[PDB]
């Protein structure tokens, strides 16, 4: 891959092949154990999802050693959670200190006391959504530098080595492997990190006066193709649809909560185009 | 500050305006850039220069003095050479 | 007396040309006061424009970018929480005399591209 | 979708006997692992010896600086102009603390840049490091680690005795500037009461020290500069004294040597990374089977031949250098006795192994001779260093190269006295080398007995050109046909079964050391047929966009051609035109393509797409 | 060529010699 700079300045058979690919990567496991024995760490950089390959490595090979699987594609993990996991569950040493580098210091001084107790560390998506800062990669590089801890990892983002300098890459004694499966990212894109019908469904739940306030907003937006607060308050007090100002303010706040009215500074727009508002007004008559 | 109506200055701007004097001064010809930078840091830590609160030679600054205080300093200074005293008037 | 690797020298002078040479001018120079900000994509584009050997993107080139940042030869004026997403902005933090000394010890003139 | 993936937890523990030598006995008792471990331990001890011998002068100067401060307000400080590679000098600082604790002249705290985000944390780790350091020579909570407790703790122990308080800052450029200035002012305020010495780890130049220290901070500073050697100089020392040493039976090829030196000189000045790359080359060589356990000294190799099973003979028969050796045999019963008898080859192997070891011993001596002969010449066509002529002599036949003709031409222009002096220098250097390095090593008597008559014949030709223009050609011809033609062959013109000793495989080691993720992603998104090996997904040209492609490659080929901004609607229609559920497959392709960073969603705009790689 | 067919051709040529 030798990219050209001029592009920047001018601006079935498949399942059998995937099974053969997965068997070919399954053959690599004794060589991976021999490589992990010499102090190197395994890194996989293929195209597709490498969750099943690392799960097969943990199942078929590491069925008796201490293993900390870390799902880095989880949108809500913290480095404190992994450090507390190591400290409390593996070493039985309680909760880790609040500064993470002191926690890695204590993990090094405690793992230096116990040789022949290897901790395997399997980080799916080392470039995950909450591991993309410099601090978590410094913590993981200090963890992988320990001779007792052996690390396997996967990377998928193309800008992954931008956060590894030469010191982190010297601590991460990586052995790079092209484990290119063609499996789709089912698990990795399932999480939170990656409308007319909703408007009708939340409009059926409102009461009568709430519907009337929203119909006043719809009629004003359809006549003028964001309405002020004073015209809405005058039209609500004319039809006796509200008692005072504060009930209307709370009702419009409820409208902001269910994504029906968007407030701007009081300008109250509906984020729906005019033809759909016309069909919606014909739906209510 | 008198030319640009109290606009913010820099080490590069003031070093340019000082080097335009020092080449024809015949008393300031041999000054290095580092000595003038340390003198600028001495003005900055004594709060005759305040930041607008970027590299050390490129931070924008403000003069904390009025012109009358500098004009009285030119009169009260002891053994000021006449080259600097003539450059001060114009 | 700063000894550097070879592609680290090319990356550092590419960062100087990115921070000095007025990013609208890069169409005229490369398609064949303060130091300006630049993104990593513009820095790599100027690197591939001035390299004239076309080495492939690997781990070690972007690792050299990160370790030139850690040696305080580059710096992070903006971003720095979103380095990977393309919104991070860098700036070069050296002078012209060091760039010309690097261009002497490499064999690549900088003043033609200045 | 699996029980292993949870919606609440992110980390999962599989603790099996954890409390507060990874492989089994089947591979450790194998001979190839034992010989690999022995060779690696020898090479690692040799590189550690060379690095300590290189550092010992600057180490002695730093210890003399600290002791001279102990013999004696500004704090004395010592800027150490070390190299680019920060992980390499932590061993230097560890040796400095060991030498300072050996004389009991001081006690040392090492302040990393990660511990000093604020002035509070910097002072706390400083006091805690000094207290725990003196505790470890012969515990306070970190919130109680103040400078007054350091003063009282120093007054309790060492005021009756004067122990300096050395403070290492190994990464000077990574520190916060304001925290560093306040720390230097704090350490300067406590001089007289508490003796502080501040050695540094400045990596780039002294201009960084003179720039990050302002007018007021530097006035309390009495620094003295030391200089560590450059990283290419240490690399050249290691490459001349370890990887070309005759005592080791594992040699690298010219391509592997050039690959590792290209990694060092072109990318990173990390000799630790070179060490790990050479370790991976050593591991990839030795893990080819028990046949490659023969790559050692002679007598243990004969025991290894007598230990060998039949599969290892099948891996010494499969190597490509064995086939011209079988092809040159004229006798027909001899090929029968070699190829299927399996005991006549067991009797044959000591001669071939002795010939290979003798060939590489003669190669090293002849390489030293030709480096001193050629590299003193102007314009240096074959190179001055020993490693460059090693690479050129192993890569291709040296005589047929035009640069060797250029060396012969520019060596033919010389006058008599300088030429005789240069060849006498080569003679005395090769004789000194055969005395000091080949003689204590086993199978060194045979190497000296082979090479020494040719050296005497060249010395006789030197006496002949002394006692008598035209004779310089005869001296050059004797030099060629006695040293360069015979003992400086290429790797292809080697002896038979030389592979057990050289490591030629550069493709797998190249893709496993140097990692290229973007090349793999670009190749898997341009032609998926290269990985899957389909009978239908093959592209005759890489932008053909065939309709049987995987679902991601159609999307990648549709958005690589378009502009920077990517509309969703026309590209959805284009993906429909190439190949309901199709909307779900398109949106899944959006999720897979946004997961890799090839695009990012235009949330700021009207829900469009924005490409990031162009 | 492959090691198997090369060794087989060499043995067959030696038996025919």
């Amino acid at each position: 891959f030798v990219p050209e700079s001029d592009g920047y300045f001018h601006s079935a058979e498949h399942e059998g092949s995937i099974n053969a690919i997965m068997e070919e990567y399954r053959s690599y496991f004794p060589k991976w154990m021999c490589i992990l024995n010499e102090g190197f760490n395994i890194l996989l950089y293929g195209l597709g999802s490498k969750h099943q390959l690392l799960q097969s490595f943990h199942r078929e090979v590491l069925h008796k050693q201490t293993v900390l699987v870390v799902n880095g594609f989880f949108p809500s993990l913290t480095i404190k959670d992994m450090l507390d996991s190591i400290t409390s569950d593996i070493l039985d040493a309680g909760i880790s200190p609040a500064n993470p580098h002191e926690a890695v210091d204590m993990i090094e001084e405690e793992f230096a006391l116990i040789p022949e107790t290897h901790l395997f560390l399997i980080v799916h998506n080392l470039d995950g959504a909450m591991l993309r800062n410099v601090k978590a990669q410094a913590i993981l590089s200090r963890l992988a530098r320990i001779p007792n801890i052996h690390l396997l990892a996967s990377i998928d983002h193309i800008n992954t080595p931008l956060l590894w300098d030469q010191g982190k890459l010297c601590s991460f004694n990586f052995s790079w492997w092209d484990c290119t499966t063609m499996l789709p990212y089912t698990n990795e894109t399932a999480f939170e990190n990656s409308a007319l019908s909703s408007m009708r469904s939340v409009f059926s739940s409102l009461t009568t006066n709430s519907r009337g306030i929203y119909m006043l907003i719809v009629k004003y937006q359809l006549k003028n193709k964001g309405m002020p607060f004073r015209d809405l308050y005058s039209s609500c007090r004319e039809a006796f649809l509200v008692s005072s100002d504060l009930a209307l303010r709370a009702q419009l706040t409820e409208f902001l909560d269910h994504k029906l009215v968007k407030s701007k500074r009081e300008q109250l727009t509906i984020p729906i185009d005019g033809a759909l508002l016309q069909q919606f007004l014909e739906e209510q008559e | 500050s008198q030319i640009y109506d109290r606009d913010s200055f820099n080490f590069e701007i003031i070093y340019a305006r000082f080097s335009k004097f020092a080449k024809v001064s015949t008393t300031m010809q041999a000054v290095e850039r580092s000595i003038v930078l340390k003198a600028f840091e001495h003005l900055r830590i004594a709060e005759l220069i305040m930041p607008l609160t970027v590299q050390k030679e490129f931070e924008m600054h403000k003069l904390a003095l009025t012109y009358s205080q500098i004009h009285h300093c030119m009169q009260r200074y002891q053994a000021l050479p006449t080259e600097v005293a003539q450059w001060a008037q114009s | 007396s700063l000894e550097l690797p070879y592609y680290a020298k090319f990356l550092l002078i590419a960062a100087f040309l990115a921070s000095h040479n007025a990013a609208k001018q890069d169409k005229r120079l490369f398609v064949k006061l303060g130091p300006k900000s630049f993104s990593i994509d513009r820095l790599l584009a100027i690197f591939y424009a001035i390299l004239e050997e076309k080495v492939g993107l690997t781990c070690n080139l972007l690792s050299q970018i990160s370790t030139l940042v850690h040696l305080n030869l580059l710096s992070f004026v903006s971003g720095e929480q979103n380095i990977m997403e393309g919104s991070a902005r860098l700036q070069c933090t050296i002078g012209l005399e060091f760039v010309l000394q690097i261009g002497k010890v490499v064999g690549f003139n900088v003043r033609q591209y200045l | 979708m699996d029980p292993t993936i949870s919606v609440s937890k992110g980390c999962f523990v599989y603790k099996n006997g954890a409390t507060r030598s990874l492989l089994g006995k089947e591979v450790v008792q194998q001979p190839f692992y034992e010989e690999y471990r022995k060779a690696w331990n020898q090479i690692n001890d040799h590189i550690a010896d060379l690095q300590h011998r290189s550092y010992a002068r600057t180490l002695e100067q730093l210890v003399d600086f600290v002791v001279g401060q102990a013999e004696r307000e500004v704090l004395p400080t010592a800027a150490l102009l070390t190299g680019i590679n920060q992980p390499d000098h932590l061993s230097q600082f560890t040796a400095l603390t060991q030498r300072l604790h050996a004389q009991r002249a001081a006690m040392v705290c090492v302040l990393q840049s990660r511990d000093c985000a604020t002035l509070k944390a910097a002072v706390e780790t400083l006091v805690f490091g000094l207290v725990e350091d003196n505790a470890e020579v012969e515990r306070l909570r970190r919130s109680q680690c103040t400078m007054k407790q350091l003063k009282s703790w120093y007054t309790n122990n060492f005021d009756s005795e004067r122990r300096q308080l050395v403070v290492i800052l190994p990464d000077f450029e990574c520190f916060n500037a304001s925290v560093l200035q306040d720390l230097i002012l704090i350490l300067s305020a406590h001089c007289g009461s508490l003796p502080f010495v501040l050695v540094l780890g400045v990596a780039t130049a002294m201009t960084a020290v003179h720039g990050t220290l302002p007018y007021h901070v530097s006035s309390k500073i009495r620094l003295r500069v030391f200089q560590t050697q450059a990283a290419p100089t240490g690399l050249n020392e290691v490459l001349d004294k370890v990887l070309l040493s005759p005592k080791y039976a594992f040699h690298l090829s010219g391509k592997t040597f050039k690959f590792l030196t290209h990694i060092f000189l072109y990318y990173d000045f990390s000799i630790h990374g070179f060490i790990q790359g050479f370790k991976y080359c050593l591991m990839e060589h030795f893990f080819g089977g028990n046949a490659f356990a023969l790559c050692t000294d002679y007598s243990k190799a004969l025991g290894r031949i007598k230990q060998l099973t039949h599969e290892d003979m099948e891996t010494i028969r499969r190597l490509p250098s064995f086939r011209p050796y079988v092809e040159q045999i004229n006798d027909c019963k001899r090929i029968i006795a070699v190829l299927t008898d399996d005991d006549y080859l067991k009797k044959k192997l000591p001669q071939l192994l002795r010939d290979c070891l003798l060939h590489f011993l003669l190669f090293r001596c002849s390489l030293e001779f030709l480096t001193e002969l050629v590299g003193d010449l102007p314009r240096c066509p074959l190179g001055k260093l020993r490693r460059e002529l090693y690479v050129n002599c192993l890569n291709r036949a040296i005589i047929s190269t035009p640069e060797y003709k250029e060396c012969l031409q520019m060596l033919s222009f010389l006058s008599k006295d300088e030429f005789v002096a240069k060849v006498n220098r080569a003679l005395e250097r090769t004789e000194q080398f055969l005395v000091e390095e080949i003689a204590p090593l086993e199978l060194g008597e045979a190497c000296t007995a082979v090479l020494r008559p040719k050296l005497e014949a060249i010395r006789l030709a030197v006496d002949e050109v002394v006692k008598a223009g035209r004779a310089l050609q005869k001296t050059l011809q004797l030099i060629e046909t006695q040293i360069v033609q015979d003992h400086l062959r290429a790797l292809q013109d080697a002896p038979p079964i030389h592979e057990l000793f050289v490591f030629s495989d550069i493709a797998t080691v190249r893709r496993n050391i140097i990692g290229a993720p973007r090349a793999a992603l670009h190749t898997a998104l341009n032609n998926p047929h290269f990985y899957m090996q389909c009978k239908c997904c093959e592209l005759q040209d890489q932008s053909l966009l065939v309709g049987t492609l995987p679902d991601l490659s159609v999307v990648y080929k549709l958005h690589l051609e378009c502009g920077r901004m990517i509309n969703l609607f026309d590209w959805l229609q284009a993906f429909r035109s190439v190949v309901p559920q199709i909307q779900a497959r398109f949106t899944r392709a959006v999720a897979e393509l946004q997961f890799l960073g090839y695009i990012k969603m235009s949330k700021r705009k009207t829900d469009h797409a924005t490409r990031l790689t162009w | 060529e492959d090691y198997e067919i090369w060794k087989a051709r060499m043995l067959a040529k030696a038996q025919a010699k």
